RNA sequence: GGUUUUGCGCGAGUGUUUGGGUGUAAAACCCGCACGCGUAAUGAAAGUGAACGUAGGUGAGAGCUUCGGCGCAUCAUCGACC
C-alpha cells in the first residue's frame, strides 16, 4: 500500500495523504523479537544477594 | 451487475473437467480388462 | 511518519534487511497457475477409503 | 524429516511450499533442495562470488544458479559476470556487485513460480570445513 | 514537463476521491496536445496510479466495472501513443505480477482479459486496418509470446539509462488461457471473410514458434493446450 | 587464577550509570562557574612516538614555549585564556612547529576576548 | 501475510484463545462461526471471512471481510 | 639486537597492513518511478 | 576461563554499552577513536613468500539437459607452485 491518510481532531481525513515508510514491509521475524525482549527485561534488574 | 466467476476458477474447473472424463476413462477399461481377468482365472 | 524514513537510513551499520522470501502468502505460491500447471495428478485424497 | 530445526517462520514457509513441490512433481531437484532446508547452518557454508564464477565460466552460462545458503562477496573477484543467483540470503556487498553486472537475485519462492520443476537450474554449494 | 496532479488520489483509501481521480485522468488523456508528447516515463507513472487504483478496489460489482473503465481508456487517446500506452500497461503487469496477493489476483487477471479484449477490438475500422494490427501483434509477440526472456524500455545514450523487465511466466500462462475466446468476442474466428484467418494464423503461429523454443515446462504444456482449442479453424 | 581468595576482592559495577550521570553533572557544574568559558582547554596537535603509531596523530599536554612566541601568545597570559602550557616538550622539526602554531592561529581567530574590568 | 499472521496466533500468543484439557482449543473472538481455533475458523488470520451473528432485536445478520 | 628489531618491525607491518586494510575496504564502500517520489 | 552442538544477526569481516552524546533517567536510543579475534603460510634461524595449463588433467559423483552433453561438494591419482 503506497499511503495512509491523515485525520484531524475530528476523527475526519483532511485529505493529506503521506508514503508509508520501508520499515512498514520489514520482516516480521517473532523468534528475533522474543530472543532481544527477553534480554531486553533483563538490563533494567536490580542486584539482590542474601 | 451479474458477478462473474473467478478466472481462478474456470481454470480449475477446466482442469477437474479433464480429470473427470480420464478417471471415466479409466474406469471402463479398468471394467474390461476385470472381465477378461476374470475368464481367464 | 517523514521523519521515520530518515531514522532509518541514518543507523550506521545498518540496513533494511531483505526477506529470505519474496512473497508471504503461500496460497499466491502454491495456487498459482505456474505451480498448478506443472503438477502431477493426485495418487489419492484426503480421507482414504479403507480397503479391508 | 519432520520439522525444521530453524525457528525463522520464513524458514518455515520454504519448507511448507518445497514440501508441497517434492510429492506432487517427478523432479528430484525439489527434493534435493527440500533436504538442504531441513540442513543446519553448519552444514550449508557460505558460497562465495568466486565460487559461482568458475562453475558458470565454462558453457553453464546463462543458466539460474541456486544455492541454498548465503551469498558472501569475494573481494579478490575482480570483475563479475552477467547471472541470475536465486540463494536464501544476500550480502550488501554481493547483492550490489550482481546489480553492477546487470544480473538479477532471486528468492526461493521466486524460483519456484519461475523454475518449478527446476529446469535450466546449476545447483551449487561450498566447501565442507 | 508534464503536471500530474491526480496519480497521488488514485491510490486513496475513500472511494469518492479514487473515482474523482479517474476523471481527472480521462480528462487527461483528452488533452490532444498533451498526450501527443505522451512518452514511455508518464505512462508508466499513469498505470502505477490505475495498478494501485485496482489495488484499492472493494468488492466484485465495483472491480468488474472498474477493469471495464481502464480498458476502456484505449479510446480516449490519440492513434500514435496506443502503442506507447499499451506497451505501459504490460510493464506495469510484469513487474507486478509476484507481489500480488492470491484475494486480489482475480480482479487482476481480468483486467488482462479486458485489456486484451479492448485492445483486439480497437484493431476495427478490409474491415481491420493491417497498421492497426502490427502494433498489437508486435506487443503480442514481445510482452506475452516473445521468444526473448526480458524486455529492454528506453535506449542507451548520455541522456538516460535502460530499464530491464523480466517476463513472468505466470503472465505467459495466464494470456496463453485466454486468448482463444477474446478473439472468439471481437470475431476472428468466423471462418468467412478473408482477412479474420490471417491475424488467426500468424497469432497461431507466433506462439507455435513460443512451444517450440521455450524451456520452462508450464508453457510448453500450456502452449499445447491453447493450440489444442477446439474453436480454432486448424481443428475444425 | 582461582588461587587467592577472589571473592573477597571482587569489584562490581552496578554504580556505571550512576557514575555516568555524576560525571555530566561535573561537566554541567564546571561550565556553571566558567559560563561563557569553555569546559576544557587548548592541547597541541601531537605525533603518536612508536613506530607502531607514527603515522597518526593525538591530542598532547600543552604548547611548547616557541610555539606560543611564533603565534604571538604572551607566555603568562596563555593559561588564562585558555591555552595549556608545556614546558618539557620541544619541537624538533618545522613540521611540529608549523602544525601547532597554525591551530594557535585558529584559536586566536575565534576567540572572543574581554577587558578585564 | 496471511500465513505470517496464522503463525503468530497460532504459536505465540492470541488474546482469544481458551485452552482447555479437554483435547480442543476455543476462541473466545465473537466473529468466529464456530469456537474452535483452528486455520479455518479463525478470522484474523483469514482476510476473508464471513460470520453469522443475531442482533438484540432478534435480527440474524451476515458479516462479510474482504482483503 | 638485529633480530629484535625486526620482530617490531614485523608487528609493525602487521599493524600498518590492516589499517590499509580498513581504509580500502571502506573506499570499497563507496563505490521518477518509485512510490516514495511519485505519491510525495 | 576452555570445548561441542542447535537457533539467530551480520558476513571478509565482526563486536554500541571503557567512554561520550542523550533520555519520559540505573531503562530505551545514537557513536568518534582505538582495541580483541579473523581475513597467507613456512622455517630453529637469516628470512622468504602462493597461477605454465578453464588453478590443471583423468575417473567417479548430486543436480540439469536442446538427450547431444554440462557437471556442486567431496574422494582417488597424475600433476603445478611456495
Ligand atoms: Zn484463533
Amino acid at each position: 500500500r503506497p499511503t495512509v491518510t491523515v485525520f484531524g481532531a475530528d476523527g475526519k481525513p483532511t485529505g493529506a495523504t503521506e508514503v508509508l515508510p520501508k520499515v512498514f514491509s520489514a520482516p516480521i521475524r517473532p523468534d528475533i523479537v522474543k530472543h532481544v525482549h527477553t534480554g531486553m527485561a533483563k538490563n533494567k534488574r536490580q542486584p539482590y544477594a542474601v | 451487475n451479474d458477478i462473474l466467476v473467478p478466472e481462478t476458477l474456470l481454470k480449475k474447473r477446466k482442469s477437474q473437467e479433464k480429470a473427470r472424463a480420464e478417471r471415466a476413462a479409466a474406469l471402463e477399461k479398468r471394467k474390461q480388462a476385470n472381465k477378461e481377468k476374470r475368464q481367464v482365472i | 511518519i517523514k521523519q521515520l524514513d530518515a531514522v532509518y537510513e541514518s543507523k550506521k551499520g545498518f540496513f533494511l534487511p531483505a526477506n529470505i522470501v519474496s512473497q508471504a502468502d503461500l496460497s499466491r505460491l502454491i495456487n498459482s497457475t505456474e505451480i498448478q500447471s506443472v503438477l502431477r495428478a493426485p495418487k489419492g485424497e484426503a480421507r482414504t477409503k479403507r480397503a479391508c | 524429516r519432520k520439522a525444521p530445526k530453524s525457528d525463522n517462520v520464513y524458514l518455515k514457509l520454504l519448507v511448507k511450499l518445497y514440501r508441497f513441490l517434492a510429492r506432487r512433481t517427478e523432479a528430484p531437484f525439489n527434493k534435493v533442495v527440500l533436504r538442504r532446508l531441513f540442513m543446519s547452518r553448519i552444514n550449508r557454508p557460505p558460497v562465495s562470488l568466486s565460487r559461482i564464477a568458475r562453475n558458470l565460466k565454462n558453457g553453464n552460462e546463462k543458466k539460474t544458479v541456486v544455492v541454498v545458503a548465503t551469498v558472501t562477496d569475494d573481494n579478490r573477484l575482480l570483475q563479475v559476470p552477467k547471472m541470475e543467483v536465486a540463494a536464501l540470503r544476500f550480502t550488501a556487498k554481493a547483492r550490489a556487485r550482481i546489480e553492477a553486472a546487470g544480473g538479477r537475485t532471486l528468492t526461493l519462492d521466486q524460483l519456484a513460480l519461475e523454475k518449478p520443476t527446476g529446469a535450466n537450474t546449476l545447483l551449487l554449494r561450498g566447501p565442507k570445513n | 514537463e508534464k503536471s500530474m496532479p491526480f496519480i497521488k488520489h488514485l491510490a486513496s483509501s475513500d472511494r469518492k476521491v479514487r473515482t474523482a481521480a479517474l476523471n481527472s485522468l480521462h480528462a487527461f488523456l483528452s488533452a490532444r496536445q498533451v498526450a501527443s508528447a505522451l512518452t514511455t516515463l508518464d505512462v508508466l507513472k499513469l498505470w502505477k496510479g490505475l495498478f494501485y487504483a485496482l489495488w484499492m478496489c472493494d468488492r466484485a460489482i465495483p472491480q468488474q466495472n472498474l477493469c471495464n473503465e481502464l480498458a476502456d481508456l484505449i479510446w480516449q487517446l490519440p492513434r500514435e501513443s496506443v502503442a506507447t500506452w499499451l506497451r505501459g500497461f504490460w510493464a506495469t503487469m510484469a513487474r507486478e505480477w509476484t507481489g500480488i496477493d492470491v484475494l486480489r489476483m482475480e480482479k487482476f487477471l481480468l483486467l488482462v482479459r479486458r485489456v486484451l479484449g479492448a485492445s483486439f477490438k480497437w484493431m476495427k475500422k478490409g474491415a481491420w486496418d493491417q497498421s492497426k494490427v502490427d502494433e498489437v501483434l508486435g506487443l503480442l509477440a514481445e510482452w506475452p509470446f516473445s521468444l526473448a526472456e526480458e524486455v529492454r524500455i528506453t535506449q542507451s545514450s548520455e541522456k538516460g539509462g535502460e530499464i530491464v523487465q523480466k517476463i513472468p511466466v505466470g503472465m505467459r500462462l495466464h494470456v496463453l488461457d485466454i486468448w482463444v475466446d477474446e478473439v472468439e468476442r471481437v470475431g476472428l474466428l468466423n471462418e468467412d471473410e478473408e482477412e479474420a484467418r490471417m491475424i488467426v494464423q500468424r497469432i497461431s503461429d507466433m506462439v507455435d514458434a513460443l512451444e517450440q523454443t521455450t524451456k520452462s515446462p508450464a508453457v510448453r504444456t500450456r502452449s499445447k493446450d491453447s493450440l489444442g482449442d477446439d474453436r480454432l479453424p486448424a481443428n475444425r | 587464577h582461582f588461587r587467592k581468595h577472589w571473592q573477597r576482592r571482587v569489584r562490581c559495577h552496578f554504580d556505571q550509570p550512576g557514575k555516568k550521570v555524576t560525571r555530566r553533572l561535573a561537566r554541567r557544574a564546571k561550565a556553571a562557574a566558567l559560563a561563557p568559558r569553555p569546559v576544557d582547554k587548548l592541547r597541541p596537535i601531537v605525533r603518536c612516538p612508536t613506530v607502531k603509531y607514527n603515522r597518526r596523530t593525538r591530542l598532547g599536554r600543552g604548547f611548547t614555549l616557541e610555539e606560543l612566541k611564533a603565534a604571538g601568545i604572551p607566555r603568562l597570559l596563555a593559561p588564562t585564556i585558555g591555552i595549556a602550557v608545556d614546558h618539557r616538550r620541544k619541537n624538533l622539526s618545522e613540521e611540529s612547529l608549523a602544525a601547532n602554531v597554525q591551530r594557535l592561529k585558529d584559536y586566536k581567530a575565534r576567540l572572543i576576548l574581554f577587558p578585564r574590568k | 501475510s496471511d500465513e505470517i499472521v496464522w503463525q503468530i496466533i497460532n504459536q505465540q500468543f492470541c488474546a482469544f484463545k481458551l485452552k482447555t484439557t479437554k483435547g480442543q482449543n476455543f476462541c473466545r473472538n465473537e466473529y468466529s462461526v464456530s469456537g474452535l481455533c483452528n486455520r479455518q475458523s479463525c478470522p484474523l488470520a483469514n482476510s476473508r471471512y464471513a460470520t453469522v451473528r443475531q442482533s438484540p432485536k432478534g435480527t440474524i445478520y451476515l458479516y462479510i471481510k474482504t482483503i | 639486537n638485529k633480530i629484535r628489531a625486526e620482530l617490531r618491525k614485523a608487528k609493525a607491518a602487521r599493524h600498518h597492513a590492516r589499517m590499509e586494510q580498513q581504509r580500502d575496504l571502506l573506499a570499497r564502500k563507496r563505490q521518477d518511478l518509485d512510490t516514495r517520489e511519485l505519491f510525495a
